[PDB]
RNA sequence: GUAAGUUUAGAUUAUAGCCAAAAGAGGGAGCUCUUCUGGAACGGAAAAAACCUUUAAUAGUGAAUAAUUAACAACA
């Protein structure tokens, strides 16, 4: 046994590098348009 | 109009749209061509952090360097002793990934980890529901446990 | 139910892939339902056959006495014919036997993907 | 002569209770047992919720790429992929590029599967449908 | 990838604005879609306590 | 068009089978947005009302901002757990 | 390592490498007029994006994008090869 | 197929059910009786002691299933 306290462990996994390919955000997988035109822009 | 011709309408055409697959002969060439490029990538070692999925016990653990994994049972292995995981179905790189069918060849992937600690789980209260329960009808568990630290992941261009 | 159900016909033979000659020797039976709330005669037969646990394979002889017992519990069991593609296992190969879901007991387990 | 400590055993579990329950042994003992039983029942149900959460997250990730969860699972099964739902959630969150590759793989098998189903097996099995 | 922690949290937890046209459209089908978008169920990391709902505009 | 999904948003997915046939190779290099398909950064450079203003800014309920009694305030855990 | 003025430092490295200073562009925009605006700013070198960062304001996104570029410059990518402690040699 | 059984001696406990569903009998509704069968979830039928799925209970951030409110105007 180690000196670490014996109590409930919330998560059985510990990692210092959770993501390798990058964390997903809503703008991921969203296609751009020519000139980056925002929606409903008349131009 | 040709015989048995149905004009397109709401009900004449199915909602789903038919697709056409590429011809097999050229498809294999693309399959082989892609493999050759990847084989060079593995040989050149053009990758950094890697993630590998390993199935241990009844659990599947996505694993990376320095990861800590806890197993809720004894293992009989001394602490500080490196161990090789033999069940890996997937390994991933920054710009490519490999998928087992259903498992990767032992030659391609070798994964090693070290045993950190042997411990028992925190107490777990068990008390069944019953009329006139009484206070002494309760049980504790503290299921044994073990700690594993990921050490290294080794791959080779053996496609 | 007519007795023809247990008297097979050529069409039934083709459907289930069973040869009218060389009748199969052994039955494979598994309990698929609970005996709770069932009459005592059903309960007694299930215990006698040993199908206490559900989804547990049991091998039985295809003999008239056993067939009568299986018929009583027919609704609570699934019956499959055991097949020996490689024949009976030997003493040396007794440790390499494996029973497939198809109903075939192989006498050699090579741990190689069939693919 | 240890009756005081027996009450302390109930009290120590009842220190965090509110109202006269925390200071009345008659009520404190009942509350302590009720609290323990509630945890016991939740243990079995707790596991089921976690799987439900994992499945729900997978569906949103699959729907983000335009793939239905049932279709994605079936095609992966046809490909002999046995990654668990918990790992699948992590892959989408932490390996979005891999998830798209998985999404592309499942869709390609789905296209091959639809072709195979329409073919009825007369046509040769597809490259991605080969076992 | 390689983004700073605080900006990374902001982007993933950000809420989006959506526009819907109701002309000759069944409200119920729009409501089913609107509920999905409004509740935040369209996000892969949806959690009950994350308050990840999104803005929906209907015209 | 070997890939079954559009490759123009996240990454170029190239699916391949290894020579042995018991492995699938996926190559996924990321795709960058075209210069033409983006815009340049913009070159030009009381108690009751307080809760209402707070509610309006964050689209929250007014009930959220009301205080709580001493009983619950003391109960709050002072040390939220954070590892790494 | 404390780095102030990331944009200036990024430009300083680029001129040393004889690389054109990237042209900042607004890759994505959301909730601009709300109290919680999200801006994505991408650094485009020779009309090619080198690094992109998210920010609540255009300035914040540009600063974050600069920080991302600096990590890329010095090979500190999030996906970089992990250091190895296993080697007995 | 299976492992109890017969006899001798000592000795108590028990000697009041509940509800569903079957089979009868008075009766002509429904009631009124008698007989046989089954039951006491941690799942489901909404809340449902009595119906359906359910062999015990142990830890696990595994897996396959069971039962599981739902159904798709008339003219010759």
């Amino acid at each position: 046994q180690s000196g670490l306290d014996v109590i409930r462990i919330r998560k059985p996994f510990h990692t210092d590098n959770p993501s390798i390919q990058g964390q997903w955000h809503p703008f991921t997988n969203k296609r751009t348009a020519l000139h980056g035109l925002r929606p409903r822009e008349l131009r | 109009y040709p015989q048995g011709y149905v004009p397109k309408t709401s009900l004449s055409s199915p909602p789903w749209q038919e697709v056409v697959l590429p011809d097999p002969v050229e498809e294999t060439r693309h399959h082989a061509e892609v493999v050759k490029r990847v084989n060079e990538l593995i040989a050149t070692g053009q990758y950094g952090r890697l993630f590998a999925v390993v199935h241990f016990a009844s659990h599947q653990w996505k694993v990376t360097a320095e990861d800590l994994i806890l197993i809720e049972n004894e293992l009989d292995i001394k602490c500080g002793e490196r161990i090789r995981l033999e069940k890996v179905l997937l390994v991933g790189a920054d710009n490519f990934t490999l998928l087992g069918k259903p498992l990767l060849r032992k030659e391609l992937v070798r994964v090693e980890a070290t045993v950190i600690e042997k411990t028992e789980s925190w107490p777990k209260i068990n008390m069944k529901f019953r009329k006139r329960k009484n206070f002494r009808k309760k049980k504790i568990i503290v299921n044994p446990q073990t700690i594993l630290r990921i050490n290294t992941i080794e791959i080779a261009p053996r496609l | 139910i007519p007795d023809k159900v247990f008297q097979p016909k050529p069409e039934d033979h083709e459907k289930y892939g069973g040869d009218p000659q060389n009748p199969h020797k052994l039955h494979i039976v598994t309990r698929i339902r609970s005996t709770k709330r069932r009459p005592y005669w059903e309960k007694d037969t299930i215990k006698m056959l040993g199908l206490q646990k559900a989804h547990s394979p049991q091998i039985h002889k295809n003999i008239p006495s056993v067939n009568a017992k299986l018929k009583v519990v027919k609704h609570l069991i699934r019956i499959q014919p055991l097949k020996l593609p490689q024949g009976l296992p030997t003493e040396e190969t007794m440790s390499s036997t494996c029973l497939k879901s198809t109903g075939e007991l192989v006498v050699q387990w090579h741990l190689k993907p069939v693919e | 002569t240890d009756r005081y400590w027996r009450v302390q055993e109930v009290l120590k579990h009842a220190q965090h209770f509110r109202g006269r329950k925390n200071r009345c042994y008659r009520l404190a003992v009942r509350a302590v047992t009720r609290a323990f039983v509630k945890c016991t029942k939740a243990r079995r149900l707790k596991k089921r919720n976690l799987r439900t959460l994992w499945i729900n997250r997978i569906t949103a990730a699959s729907q983000e790429h335009g793939l239905k969860y049932p279709a994605f699972i079936v095609n992966l099964i046809k490909c002999q992929v046995e990654l668990n739902r918990k790992v699948l959630v992590d892959l989408a969150i932490y390996e979005p590029k891999t998830f798209k590759s998985l999404a592309a793989l499942a869709k390609r098998r789905q296209q091959e599967g639809f072709a195979a189903a329409l073919g009825d097996g007369k046509e040769p099995e597809g490259i991605f449908s080969r076992v | 990838s390689s983004f700073s922690r605080a900006p990374q949290q902001w982007a993933t937890f950000a809420r989006m604005w959506y526009l819907l046209d109701g002309k000759m459209q069944p409200p119920g089908k729009l409501a089913v879609i609107a509920s999905n978008k409004l509740q935040g169920l369209n996000k892969p990391v949806y959690h009950q306590l994350s308050d990840c709902g999104d803005h929906v505009v209907i015209i | 068009t070997y890939s079954s999904l559009p490759d123009d948003y996240n990454c170029q997915v190239d699916l391949a089978l290894t020579a042995d046939g018991r492995t699938i190779v996926c190559y996924h290099p990321s795709v960058d947005i075209p210069y033409e398909h983006t815009k340049p950064i913009p070159q030009p450079d009381e108690q009751g009302p307080m809760i209402e203003q707070l509610s309006k800014v964050f689209y929250t309920t007014k009930h959220r901002w009301y205080p709580h009694g001493q009983y619950h305030n003391r109960r709050k855990k002072l040390n939220p757990p954070r590892d790494r | 390592w404390t780095v102030v003025n990331p944009m200036g430092l990024l430009v300083e490295e680029l001129k040393k490498r004889n690389i054109s200073a990237p042209e900042s562009r607004l890759t994505r925009q959301s909730g601009s007029t709300t109290a919680l605006p999200l801006y994505f700013v991408g650094l485009y070198c020779d009309r090619k994006l080198i690094a992109e960062g998210p920010g609540e304001t255009v300035l914040v996104a540009e600063e974050e994008a600069a920080r991302v570029a600096l990590r890329k410059l010095y090979g500190f990518t999030e996906n970089r090869r992990p250091w190895d402690y296993s080697k007995p040699k």
